[PDB]
């Protein structure tokens, strides 16, 4: 039940709750995906038709995001009006109805919506595959549901009681008065939530190296490498996802995407070649591993990569790496690999 | 035309009053089986009329092994009807068997509906 | 399809008093709207007869 | 909580934001597509793409900096983004690209490479994004044979046929101290910038105007781009709206806001306090659409964009949709006005308190050229909260009630019926 | 231009003329597939349709069979009319017309079909799996098209072209007289045939071991093991795969399906389980591996193998035959596995 | 739907004379059909009202 | 109603008679530029009645890049018809560009729709 926020003389203010159950935790393939499609339908006490209309009559605006870490539940209002949402985002996790129509008619439609825009993106597919083939059972879960394995309303509802407990939660407020977001969360319902525990490990996750899966597709072909980092290995594979993706590599027009998700217990790099001819991506991959196994010097890029760190000012509890100074040569040791779309055309790992 | 909910609030007023209750019950039960319904195999809630939005909602929200069991009582009750005959004693439903299986659905619908209605037609006091 | 189904006019007649789904279950008392049609018939046909004599 | 501006040749804008991280630096000219010609039109489009060229990147990202630049059609913007204590350092960038060298850039392996991108871009643009190319195209219709109606991207056709000395001619009668506004947003003090600027001489290269053309005009018309080979149907339509600095420019917004925006897939976005969606709901009309009220420096549009797989049905979308806009000027309500007021207020907040430096570092550049200063966000709230029903009738009245209309659209539009049917829905009977 | 045929004082005769041009040989994804669905269309002289009403009238049926290996046409007929059947056949190999209606209207949707219906079984998935990630390019190619890879008309005539020459086909005749048959193949359009080279490898393939891949898919889940044979221990993973399936062992209620494909270079041994628990999968292969890797004794499946194998051949093209009497034991060592269906809860070949 | 659509009769006025998809090229040949409709109506009416005077 | 397998052969008589071509052709020609057909943007296939099997079928085979162009000739003809002009005469169909463009498409589709006729109606003489 931590509770934090900045001030700002504004007229608008964010509200977020951040609960770890993300896909990470599901305990079933998709379930925290339906439960963040659940969030904000009925609670017990006020219908989520009531809950829109009344937000749109004080103006203010609510979403559930979800992640592979958390479940996100933001509100974005005027300033004054704190108390409401704070209250609103309350009744969710304490009392939402989860009625077998709500997840016919409204959550089962949605998550379907969801899949499908994901499912014609071959790069998430591939992102999906490296979490999958680098971690297995864990972070390695899926993210949405897809219905491979099946998931009932009760399924829903224990995720809900596994991971809605007061240990297992963040409240941050941005251009909001941290005393005053200190007395309503303590006379919400958030403090009658069940103290349960905190679902965050400290010990770093099991990972494997060498690891290839292939999956045919139709569409623009994709080939994807992970790497899996250390929690003080990460601001090195920071620098280096920032100097891949900048004018400062001389392959940057060669990769669609380079990223480290960062975690508190570690992290993940994946970097991405998309193209519509499975040549340019067999090309395009096969050169820049060449490269990176070559090794570079990532110094050149420190200042760079320390100015995109912080445009990330929106996050509250962010991971500080004030390990960006000490950081200088790279070279591509082993990794995850995976192939999207023509794969009969496209490398195997063997190859690389 | 009447809503379920008015219906619900007069007729739970006279349940809840001992008075009331000894003296309507009596006759209503009496109403029921003249009706004759349950000779045919039907329960109170199949004769609701459901061309209404309302009924149409409670329906589809009806779990799907009483909504087939609905079905087949309805049917049953045709072959019957154009029989020109009652089904045989032990088909009839029983007193017990007369449950309002679709009321809550129909009530939830209705209390739904209610809501949206007024709040559409919200007036904002400055 | 049938030729009653796919022709212009027949797919009336079909729709209307061939193929129209009836209740299984409707008694006689449903027999007297056809009456009042056979009714509507009897009346123009011997009323437009006897107008040829009429003044 | 206020802006600073101050003078001495050079116009400078600043607004401190203590909460930031980052500071972004940058200048924003007073032209932009709108000041193009049918024939350089894209012009601006590879300004910006040289100036994001890899080789002046590079040497950005040497010093920790990252650059950004986007093309409007009244403005123009070149911005430098930076630690809070690296702001000298954007400033020197900033006079590298502009004041010390322009024409490095220029160069024929430079150009060639990125005239080549650019065209790409716009040729994807033109084959993939259709809700954008519609509107672009609305804009094509609506302002037709005058400035406004010029997309911003450029076209494939003057695109391919410009040179350098196309840049350097625009740039020459566009980038002007006249024509200039440097800003700095984020984790900044006016003072620093202001003296920092100040440092350098510079003072000679000024003094020069730019051009003057035609005035922007609203005409009554429509163009179909349809392709039975794509899934859906995507058309927007508008009436002339209001321009920036309009008395009824608040009134115009809180009118789109009435409407608003949907998304058929979205649950809460189907809950929504908005009449239109009783009538398109029942048999799905909509995969989405989205109110709008375009303000520019001439003039504006008001309307809508949607996307739609029911291509059956597509007049019946038009019609309620156009139904309800009738509503405006005869029947809207007191709740509809009040609903609206509290999410335009949501709205300006989310774009005006973001939390990014260079959109801020854009939204001041371009008022700041456009009326000398940046409107506060608790004087717009005030007077958005003084709109009364009584205005949005009467704005509605001159505005949309019988009046000519704007349409474009892509896709499966065969349902998308003729021009007068679609106009005259633009009023009812009475009696 | 092998000819061969057995006779038999019969009233029905079979034609087949088999053809090395299986997927095995398909220089694009898809395209056996779509030339083996060309067969019996139009020809230059003679329409689909009358080919069909023509054969009735006769008393006869054509039919073209794909598989790793072949393009199989083949004519089921009434004795007496062998001829017409010998230049039907010859007919399709030299002139069909390969017309672009052709390919819209009939083959496309023809092979859409065949597609949609192996789509839908999991061992189907699993086997082309198998095949792919133990041989790759080579007899890894999938065996039908999906459309991952683009296959115009153009290139069906090119694979025509390659695959259908002299020195490629077989001609075979079961109740039908030799002599007679050499005559009417040698008078047939089948001798004019540009004589081209066998695409038959007469060396051993390419292989790969420890390799495997997960697909995701709704259903029952399949977890199955492919083992690369010499053509030395072809025979003893013949009668291994009919001793797994027999009553002789106790874990043939464990599996839904145990094989060795046979090919003149070699073959691959498959064995699947199937089920809609994915538990059971579980259990299953994970015991099957155990014991197998503990060693058997086939010894006693001899005589089961050697009905078995008799009866399954009937073509006068069957691979090895005496070599059945030298087996005895069998310990699993390297293999590959593919898990299909219910991922998230299937083993991993590491837990194998 | 618009009601002149979802209505039983005004569907049928809607299909045949507002809505109707017609040629964008006919001419003024097409425009005799609707005065055909015109004079049996002009025919019927003064017919009717002649007839209430007719021996 | 007249079959273009019919049509072709009366034609190509004609064509591959050194006499008649003379004595035709020329006749013919001034038939075509009379017509005026050309003179809307249309090239004679165009004209072709459709709403029967044959074309049907003939029209379903044309490549995509060809039938776009119909589509466009067709409509721009009825712009042009509407408005009771002629197209500037840089627009009028060129003799060189009046092709018969669906004809192979049809003579194909008439072909088979001939045997199929047959082949529905043959005699077995035992
Ligand atoms: C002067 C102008 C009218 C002249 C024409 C009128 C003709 C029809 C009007 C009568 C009517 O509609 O009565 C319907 C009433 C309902 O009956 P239900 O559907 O429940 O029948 C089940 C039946 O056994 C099925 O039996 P089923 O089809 O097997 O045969 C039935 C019966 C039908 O007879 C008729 O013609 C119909 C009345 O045929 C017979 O076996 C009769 C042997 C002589 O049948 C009755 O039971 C009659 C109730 C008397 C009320 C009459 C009031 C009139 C003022
Ligand atoms: C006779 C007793 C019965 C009474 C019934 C009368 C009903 C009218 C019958 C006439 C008819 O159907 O003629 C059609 C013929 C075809 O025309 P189109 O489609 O090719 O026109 C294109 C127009 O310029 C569009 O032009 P627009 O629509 O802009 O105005 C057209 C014109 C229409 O006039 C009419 O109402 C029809 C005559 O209005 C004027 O400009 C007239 C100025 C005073 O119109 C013509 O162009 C005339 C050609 C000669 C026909 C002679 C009739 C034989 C008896
Ligand atoms: C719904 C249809 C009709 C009804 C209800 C109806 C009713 C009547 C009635 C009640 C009478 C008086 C009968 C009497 O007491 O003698 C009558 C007379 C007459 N009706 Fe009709 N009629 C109908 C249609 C027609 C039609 C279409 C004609 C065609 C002209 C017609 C022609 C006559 C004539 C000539 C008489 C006078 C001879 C007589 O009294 O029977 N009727 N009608
Ligand atoms: C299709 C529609 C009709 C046509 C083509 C038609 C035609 C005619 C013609 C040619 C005449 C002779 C007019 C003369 O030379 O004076 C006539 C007379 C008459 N018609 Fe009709 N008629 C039609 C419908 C009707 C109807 C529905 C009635 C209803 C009773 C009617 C009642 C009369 C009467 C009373 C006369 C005698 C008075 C007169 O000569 O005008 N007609 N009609
Ligand atoms: C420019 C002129 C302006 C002046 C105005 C005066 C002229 C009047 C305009 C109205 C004209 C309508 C005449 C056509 C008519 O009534 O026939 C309708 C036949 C229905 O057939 P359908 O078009 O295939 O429609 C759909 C129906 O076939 C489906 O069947 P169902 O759902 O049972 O509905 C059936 C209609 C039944 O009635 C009849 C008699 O057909
Ligand atoms: C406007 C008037 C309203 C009246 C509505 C009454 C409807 C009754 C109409 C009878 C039509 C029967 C057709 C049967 C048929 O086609 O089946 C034919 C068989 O028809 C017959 O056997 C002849 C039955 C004789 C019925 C006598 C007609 C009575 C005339 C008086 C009615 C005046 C209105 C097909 O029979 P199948 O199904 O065994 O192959
Ligand atoms: C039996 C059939 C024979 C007649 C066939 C010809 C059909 C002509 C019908 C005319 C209906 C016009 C309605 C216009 C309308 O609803 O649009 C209304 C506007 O109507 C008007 O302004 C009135 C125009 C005056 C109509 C003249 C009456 C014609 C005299 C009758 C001749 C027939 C006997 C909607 O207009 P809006 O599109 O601008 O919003
Ligand atoms: C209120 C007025 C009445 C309402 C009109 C609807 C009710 C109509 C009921 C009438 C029953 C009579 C139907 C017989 C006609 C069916 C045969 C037919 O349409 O064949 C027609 C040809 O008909 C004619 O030439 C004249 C028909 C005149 C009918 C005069 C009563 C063939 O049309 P067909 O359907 O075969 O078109 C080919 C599609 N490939
Ligand atoms: C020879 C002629 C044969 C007739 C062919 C039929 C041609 C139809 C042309 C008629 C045009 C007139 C239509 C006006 C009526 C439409 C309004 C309507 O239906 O409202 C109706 C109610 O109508 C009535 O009560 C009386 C209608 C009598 C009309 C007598 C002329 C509302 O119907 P609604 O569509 O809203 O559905 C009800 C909800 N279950
Ligand atoms: C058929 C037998 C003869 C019947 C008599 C003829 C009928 C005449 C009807 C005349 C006018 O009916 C009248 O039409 C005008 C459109 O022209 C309508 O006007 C409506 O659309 C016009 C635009 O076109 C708008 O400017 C106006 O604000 C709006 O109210 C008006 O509200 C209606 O009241």
């Amino acid at each position: 039940l931590t509770v934090s926020a900045r001030d700002a003389p504004t007229k608008i203010s964010t509200l977020a709750v951040k609960v770890h159950g993300g896909s990470r935790y599901a305990t079933k393939d998709g379930v925290a995906h339906l439960l963040n499609r659940f969030n904000f339908q009925n609670t017990n006490t006020r219908s989520a038709l009531k809950l829109v209309r009344e937000s749109e009559l004080l103006g203010g605006t609510f979403k559930s995001t979800l992640d592979r870490e958390y479940i996100t539940l933001k509100a974005t209002f005027l300033k004054d009006d704190l108390p409401y949402y704070v209250n609103a985002l309350a009744d969710v996790l304490y009392k939402t109805a989860f009625k077998p129509h709500e997840l016919t008619e409204s959550v089962l439609p949605a998550a379907r919506y969801d899949y499908a825009v994901a499912e014609q993106c071959p790069v998430k597919s591939a992102e999906d595959q490296l979490y999958a083939i680098t971690f297995r059972k864990g972070l390695g879960n899926p993210l949405l549901y897809d219905g491979v394995e099946r998931v009932s309303l009760q399924d829903i509802k224990d995720f809900a009681d596994k991971v809605y407990t007061k240990e297992n939660l963040e409240v941050s407020g941005e251009n909001v008065v941290e005393a005053d977001l200190k007395r309503f969360v303590d006379e919400s319902l958030l403090s009658t939530l069940p103290a349960g525990k905190s679902l965050v490990s400290k010990s770093e996750p099991k990972f494997f190296l060498g690891e290839e899966n292939r999956v045919r597709f139709i569409g623009d072909s994709v080939a994807a490498i992970g790497i899996p980092v250390n929690k003080a290995s990460l601001a090195q594979y920071e620098v280096l996802a920032n100097y891949l993706t900048s004018a400062l590599s001389e392959l940057s027009g060669l990769i669609s995407s380079a990223k480290l998700d960062k975690f508190t217990d570690g992290g993940l790099f994946t970097l991405f070649v998309r193209d519509q001819d499975s040549a340019v991506v067999s090309s395009n991959i096969k050169k820049i591993v060449a490269d990176l196994k070559k090794g570079k010097d990532l110094s050149p890029a420190i200042n760079y990569t320390k100015l995109k760190n912080a445009v990330q000012n929106e996050s509250v509890s962010s991971p500080i790496e004030l390990n960006f100074d000490a950081v200088k040569d790279f070279k591509l040791g082993k990794f995850n690999y995976v192939a999207v779309g023509d794969v009969s055309n496209l490398p195997y790992l063997d190859e690389l | 035309p009447q809503s379920f909910t008015s219906i619900a609030r007069i007729g739970d007023y006279i349940l809840k009053s001992p008075v009331l209750s000894k003296l309507c019950v009596p006759v209503a039960n009496q109403f029921i089986n003249l009706a004759g319904y349950k000779k045919l195999g039907l329960k109170f809630d199949d004769l609701i009329a459901e061309e209404n939005p309302i009924m149409q909602t409670a329906l589809r929200r009806l779990p799907e092994d009483e909504s087939y069991a609905r079905a087949y009582r309805i049917i049953r009750a045709h072959q019957t009807e154009l029989t020109h005959h009652l089904l045989p004693r032990n088909e009839w439903i029983k007193a017990q068997e007369d449950v309002p299986y679709l009321l809550p659905y129909i009530l939830e619908a209705e209390a739904a509906a209610k809501e949206k209605d007024e709040l559409d037609n919200i007036e904002v006091s400055k | 399809m049938a030729f009653r189904k796919s022709n212009v006019y027949l797919s009336l007649v079909n729709s209307y008093i061939i193929d129209s789904p009836q209740p299984s279950s409707i008694n006689y008392w449903w027999n007297m709207g056809s009456l009042l049609g056979l009714c509507l018939v009897i009346q123009i046909v011997t009323g437009i007869f006897m107008a040829m004599h009429y003044s | 909580a206020e802006v600073t501006q101050l003078s001495n040749g050079i116009v400078v804008a600043t607004e401190h934001n203590p909460s930031a991280h980052t500071a972004s630096v940058g200048v924003v000219f007073g032209s932009g597509a709108a000041n193009e010609n049918p024939y350089n039109n894209g012009v601006s489009n590879l300004w910006k793409n040289i100036f994001l060229s890899k080789e002046n990147s590079a040497v950005a990202a040497k010093e920790g900096l990252a650059l950004s630049s986007n093309i409007s059609r009244d403005f123009q913007s070149y911005i430098v983004s930076s630690l809070p204590g690296s702001t000298d350092k954007s400033l020197d960038f900033l006079n590298q690209s502009f004041i010390q060298q322009k024409a490095n850039l220029l160069s024929s392996s430079n150009f060639e490479a990125t005239k080549k991108s650019v065209l790409k871009q716009v040729q994807d643009f033109e084959d993939n994004d259709h809700p954008n190319r519609v509107l672009e195209h609305l804009h094509s219709t609506a302002f037709q044979n005058t400035p406004l109606s010029l997309p911003t991207r450029g076209t494939l056709e003057s695109l391919e046929n410009l040179v350098v000395a196309d840049l350097e001619s625009f740039a020459n009668n566009h980038f002007l101290n006249s024509n200039a506004v440097v800003v700095g947003t984020g984790n900044i003090k006016h003072e620093d910038l202001v003296n920092s600027i100040e440092s350098k001489n510079l003072s000679l290269q000024t003094g020069t105007k730019p051009v003057l053309k035609k005035k922007a005009a609203f005409l009554g018309s429509e163009v179909r781009l349809r392709d039975d080979t794509l899934p859906k149907a995507w058309i927007s339509l508008a009436v002339e709206g209001e321009p920036v600095n309009s008395p009824n420019y608040f009134v115009a917004k809180l009118a789109a806001q009435i409407f608003g925006s949907y998304n058929a897939f979205e649950p809460a976005s189907r809950l929504q306090g908005i009449k239109l969606l009783d009538n398109i709901q029942e048999y799905q009309l909509c995969d989405n659409f989205n109110h709008f009220s375009l303000s520019y420096k001439d003039s504006g549009l008001w309307g809508f964009s949607t996307a739609t797989r029911n291509v059956t049905m597509i007049d019946d979308l038009i019609h309620f949709t156009l139904k309800q806009w009738n509503r405006l000027t005869i029947s809207v309500t007191d709740t509809e006005v009040e609903r609206a007021k509290s999410l335009l207020k949501l709205q300006l907040g989310q774009l005006y308190e973001s939390g990014n430096p260079v959109n801020d570092a854009n939204l001041l550049g371009a008022e700041v050229l456009i009326k000398g200063s940046k409107l506060s966000l608790g004087e717009a709230f005030k007077k958005i909260d003084a709109i009364t029903v009584k205005d949005v009738k009467a704005w509605a009245g001159k505005r949309l009630w019988d009046q000519d209309i704007a349409i474009a659209g892509t896709g499966q539009i065969e349902g998308l019926l003729d021009y007068m049917r679609i106009r005259s829905d633009m009023s009812m009977m009475r009696w």
